[PDB]
């Protein structure tokens, strides 16, 4: 069933790109953040839970508009396979 | 009575009131705009559907008796008696012009002209219009016609107050979840803090107050 | 009712053993929490209770009841045993569940003592994946005796009437 | 029995009795508050709403009967028969005020007076200005403002109870965490040690005599 | 045959029945320890709602069928008559004296006195009490006066019960995390390795048991 | 009955060998990257998640067929064990 | 009576196992991921009703039940 | 559709706004008596979770009165936008 077939896998894809880029930010970050720690030899456990607020943060103003055009787009398609019978 | 079909039909439409009002009143909005809150502050069981929709009922009642009462007053008169088959259906017709007013303020034509077309088999049911020409169809329109496009276009407008009022609460439980993570006080459920802080929030906004006022305001004006 | 009870209970400790406390099941009739493997063993009990014909016993035992003791001479339930009834409801499902327990025990503390070398190990994100194909995996060896298990060694039967109830007229 | 329409009238009240009850009286503020204290010492099925709304019942059952004894004895009194609607309808009126009279207690003044103001026939420039006197206008506006003006009110001012009675509960709740971490129990869940001291703090402090007390306090006067 | 009226009361009253019994009988106690008991152990839907439910229903009975038995056993009685609406009274309120005697057993005497004055003291004139000698008064306080102050006290009887319940299960909570800390095994969650304990250990020593005799006790001897 | 037993039986088979592919990925996913933080000592523990959401995305694509077979096959086994008396 | 009882809740236990088996594999992939949070219900809901429509259950189910009563 | 794009945006600025400073007193005083303990060294884990403790709930019993005010406005600001 070529329909639901598509519909399926493009669900997966769209969960897999969307969360992939605030975490990657966020790994991102939090590797940096752990090294500086290291090469100071200076520790504390609430540094990285800072930075990283604020970086997740600039990736939700920068990229939502995309999110949105998404979401549109995909939730149009699947109403009109679903009526697409008639 | 003078007349057992005008009796009959008075009775009818008396037992199918109730229906009328669940899908071609504002209480469709009233109803639903305080049970969001409810959800928006996090509050399982109170207060009882039953205050809010007696609420709701009685607030809607206010917006709506203006149009029962002219309908009433203008068939009352036995002024005038009917000639013929037209001249009565004439008569008749006129007189629920004042909630059909209402109902096409507040609906949004393209699906009222949209059922029009199909209820009418014409030209199987739907083709192509090249040309676009505009009929005086505010005066057209059946009532059967007018109640699902109102019913639709009000269920929208009540999601769309929902998602306005939740945003201030959410600010509340990010903040709250953020600064219980700076303590390092991972283990605990923000929830047994948050909801006080909801609740005070809002006492001060007195939102019953401003939210009930303005509802009605959308529909009448008062000094 | 007390061989499904047992059995539900055996699924509620399972489901919660295996993290899985968020679970999914639906159950408005009887007003009870439920949980998918919970669900599962309930139907199983049943459809092998009904096979084995447990259903004439069900109508044995009613007209039983009549017979050794009438409305009309006040009969009534005996308070001593009743005051046991709970635990015994309560020791037989964990009597049946404990070997699925000490195994997942163990299991945890294994990757515990594991991490001792390797402390950045996240040993309890590792358990979570771990413990539910181990949880099936072993219920699947042990799974044939739970017909006989309760098909008959914990069903009800009409010589018990003797005991649970007199006649106080 | 009597007049065929006051039969019909009794007939009518009875069976609106308690959509009345459950918006229009202190039963609403009762069953908020108990619902909300058993969320704050944290107990999801204990007591039931079948308990919780039943002592809401009775207590306010207390508060309501006087009022209606005396309409009872008012209505059920010989003196006079009615020469005339205007006679009638002012008789009819002048039993109501002790209800009227509870209501406007406790109801707010400019909320109540929006409400009025959006009864008035409409106009069609902007309704024609007035300022009436108290005796309307303090001792005497309509039910039909006051009724919703009351429940909304009545909903408000349970909310502000229900934020003081979390404060101290809120306090426990951080204290024992604080100590955990200052004893290295990091991965211990705090939940399992501050649910039994909420528990015992409140039977210390009695908060049920308490509350059952204060509330009655609010609207009878004891000595 | 028979009377009219007392049939009327026959049927009213077996519908009220499970409200009576679930706002004034133990049931009210029964039920709330034993869930709370399960929450202590930390594993909700072991015992099932129903189970628990059904066995704190049958004990109950023990305890009130007798007291409803002896009422109608009293008034089943050909040998009485009357003279007037105060004879008839009279006999009627001195049926209700067993149950009566249950409940002043059972609570508290100002709380209830308290709902006494409030049934009447909004219209009273006058502060002195005395005014009647306390041996019928202390006697007869009313039923609905005794209703709420009755499960008012209930409530707080089985919170106090199960306060000193929750304190093993807290040390055991304590001991567990020390040995873990003194092993540095650190990173497992405790909560994995005392809830078996707990059960294993309660079910061992069959506190189910010890608890329900505890309970039954307090309202009648076994044997 | 023994049908009975036999349905019951195959349903604990097929969770287990459903679920398996999935749980040893993000198992050794898990005892990987745990062992490379040791092996450079970096204190991160995002990185796990960040991977092993790809790391399970991934086999659902590749599996995603062999999944709808099997639950076909079994589905129509059972409806005829149930109705198929004679 | 009780006869007709008792088959039909044979029947009605052997349509459940294939459910079962989906609503367990979800939520053991979600706990493989740590989305402890997460209702499953959500998710498998869906996934059902795909299912049941791929087997073409009411077709199945009424030819079999009136081939029972006859030959 | 402006107004709601506005009230979107405006969600995330006050969060990131509010949570802020509180993160940014901790951060200061847990590297603060970090580096304290480098000198005249003794090495305990627990002493900056004593002291941020204190200097979080601090922070906020100075400046909870600001929160209100922010919080108030930002209410009433949307409950007009959608009620118009
Ligand atoms: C909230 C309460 C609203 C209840 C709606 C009552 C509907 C009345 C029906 C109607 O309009 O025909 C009246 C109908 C009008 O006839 P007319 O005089 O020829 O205009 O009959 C009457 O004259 C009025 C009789 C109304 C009796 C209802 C009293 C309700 C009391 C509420 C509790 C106090
Ligand atoms: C309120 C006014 C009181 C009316 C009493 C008059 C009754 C009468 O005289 O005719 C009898 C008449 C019954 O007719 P009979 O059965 O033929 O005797 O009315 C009744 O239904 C009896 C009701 C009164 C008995 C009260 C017993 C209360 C016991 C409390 C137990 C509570 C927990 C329940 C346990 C389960
Ligand atoms: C985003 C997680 C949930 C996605 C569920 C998608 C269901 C697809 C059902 C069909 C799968 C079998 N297939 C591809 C052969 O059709
Ligand atoms: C504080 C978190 C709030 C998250 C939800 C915010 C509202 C949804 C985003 C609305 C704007 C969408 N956008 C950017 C496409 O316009
Ligand atoms: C179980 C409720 C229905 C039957 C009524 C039982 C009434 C209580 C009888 C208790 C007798 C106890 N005993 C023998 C010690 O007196
Ligand atoms: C967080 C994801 C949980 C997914 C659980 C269901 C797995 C099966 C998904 C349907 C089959 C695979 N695919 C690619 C078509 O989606
Ligand atoms: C959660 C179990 C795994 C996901 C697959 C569930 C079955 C979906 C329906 C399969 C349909 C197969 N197909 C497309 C060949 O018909
Ligand atoms: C910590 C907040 C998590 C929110 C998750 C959803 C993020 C995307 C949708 C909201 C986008 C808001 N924005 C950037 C338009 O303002
Ligand atoms: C994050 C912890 C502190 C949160 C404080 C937020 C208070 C919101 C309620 C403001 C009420 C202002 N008021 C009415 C007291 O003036």
């Amino acid at each position: 069933m070529d329909d639901l077939v598509f519909a399926g896998n493009k669900a997966l894809y769209l969960v897999l790109i969307l969360s992939g880029w605030p975490t990657i930010v966020a790994t991102i970050i939090g590797l940096l953040v752990g090294l500086f720690q290291t090469v100071t030899q200076l520790q504390e456990q609430t540094l990285p839970f800072g930075i990283k607020l604020l970086g997740v943060c600039l990736c939700l103003f920068l990229l939502s508009g995309w999110y949105g055009e998404v979401l549109l787009s995909y939730g149009r398609q699947v109403i009109f396979l679903a009526l697409a019978k008639g | 009575m003078g007349n057992d079909i005008s009796l009959i039909a008075l009775l009818a439409f008396s037992t199918l009131l109730p229906f009328i009002i669940a899908s071609g009143t504002c209480f469709v909005k009233f109803s639903i705009v305080f049970v969001m809150v409810r959800n928006a502050l996090g509050l399982q069981q109170i207060p009882s559907n039953m205050t809010l929709n007696g609420v709701a009922l009685l607030l809607s009642m206010f917006v709506m008796w203006p149009i029962m009462h002219d309908a009433y007053v203008y068939f009352e008169d036995e002024d005038v008696t009917f000639n013929d088959i037209s001249s009565l259906s004439k008569h008749v017709d006129e007189g629920l012009d004042g909630y059909r007013d209402y109902l096409i303020k507040y609906s949004d034509r393209e699906l009222v002209q949209f059922f029009e077309n199909a209820q009418l088999k014409r030209q199987y049911g739907e083709e192509t219009e090249t040309v676009k020409r505009d009929k005086d169809e505010i005066e057209k329109p059946s009532i059967f016609a007018l109640l699902p496009a109102y019913a639709l276009s009000e269920i929208k407008s009540a999601f769309k107050i929902g998602f306005y009022l939740y945003l201030p609460f959410v600010v509340v439980d990010l903040v709250v979840s953020s600064v219980l993570l700076a303590l390092g006080m991972m283990m605990m459920s923000p929830v047994t803090i948050s909801t006080p802080i909801k609740l005070v929030l809002f006492v001060a906004l007195d939102g019953w107050t401003l939210l009930s006022k303005g509802l009605i305001l959308q529909y009448m004006d008062i000094a | 009712s007390w061989p499904f009870w047992v059995m539900h209970a055996l699924g509620c400790i399972i489901d919660n053993q295996r993290g899985a406390t968020l679970s999914s099941s639906i159950d408005p009739a009887n007003g009870i929490d439920t949980s998918e493997m919970a669900n599962f063993l309930n139907m199983f009990a049943a459809v092998v209770y009904l096979q084995n014909g447990g259903l004439v016993t069900m109508v044995d035992v009613l007209n039983k009841s009549y017979q050794l003791c009438d409305p009309m001479n006040e009969c009534t339930p005996s308070l001593p045993p009743l005051l046991t009834f709970i635990n015994q409801v309560a020791q037989n499902a964990l009597v049946l569940a404990s070997p699925v327990v000490l195994v997942l025990l163990l299991s945890e503390v294994f990757l515990g003592l594991l991490s001792r070398f390797a402390p950045q190990m996240n040993a309890f994100a590792i358990s979570l994946t771990v413990k539910s194909g181990i949880a099936v995996l072993i219920m699947l060896l042990y799974f044939s005796p739970v017909l006989p298990d309760n098909v008959l060694r914990l069903s009800f039967q009409a010589t018990g009437l003797s005991s649970w109830f007199y006649e106080r007229g």
